């Protein structure tokens, strides 16, 4: 998107392309259970945006231990796409006692 | 409570004695027992081979974390070395939750 004197046009460039990847290790600090809001749009017609990403370590209020670690995902591997490519993945659960949905 | 490992059936109590050696017993018969002995006693070498299993660090910790190392300046005694006497003793004790493992 160029911004020309205010006039800006959004113009398309398929040259580019996107990084994604997912955590299995679990190495990375979960978010999510957190619940934090921007979810899949309750609805199906709406879209919307992606939320960015933050995450904390051990603190002590305004400073951080040396336990205090840091985390760079691009030092991950990382499913380079283009559009006109796809992307997949798969994932299975394992055995949990069922909600006891019942009064 | 005292930190470790518990076992529902746990490696066996080892139990030692010096053979009875009784004494010089009377000439002629007596109803009652022997208490006369000779002081005596024994050495010998203790092995234990001990197998062990670990799990080492696969984090993706960028910086880099703690490790536990003797102070790398110079001091009079040396850390865990004999004093001049040969008796020789512990600094400091040990902990083992040093690398950072994402919670």
């Amino acid at each position: 998107v160029t911004q020309n004197e205010g006039t800006k046009t959004i113009a398309n460039n398929l040259t580019s392309t996107i990084q994604v990847f997912t955590d299995s290790e679990y190495q990375l600090p979960y978010v999510l259970g957190s619940a934090h809001q921007g979810c899949l749009p309750p609805f199906p017609a709406d879209v919307f945006m992606i939320p960015q990403y933050g995450y904390l370590t051990l603190n002590n209020g305004s400073q951080a231990v040396g336990r205090s670690s840091f985390y760079c995902l691009e030092y991950f591997p990382s499913q380079m796409l283009r559009t006109g490519n796809n992307f997949q993945f798969t994932y299975t659960f394992e055995d949990v006692p069922f909600h006891s949905s019942y009064a | 409570l005292m930190g470790g490992f518990g076992l529902k059936h746990p490696p066996p109590q080892i139990l030692i004695k010096n053979t009875p050696v009784p004494a010089d017993p009377p000439t002629t018969f007596n109803q009652s027992k022997l208490n006369s002995f000779i002081t005596q006693y024994s050495t010998g070498q203790v092995s234990v081979e001990i197998e062990w299993e670990l799990q080492k660090e696969n984090s993706k910790r960028w910086n880099p974390e703690i490790q536990y190392t003797s102070n790398y300046y110079k001091s009079t005694s040396v850390d865990f070395a004999v004093n001049t006497e040969g008796v020789y003793s512990e600094p400091r004790p040990i902990g083992t939750r040093y690398l950072t493992r994402n919670l």
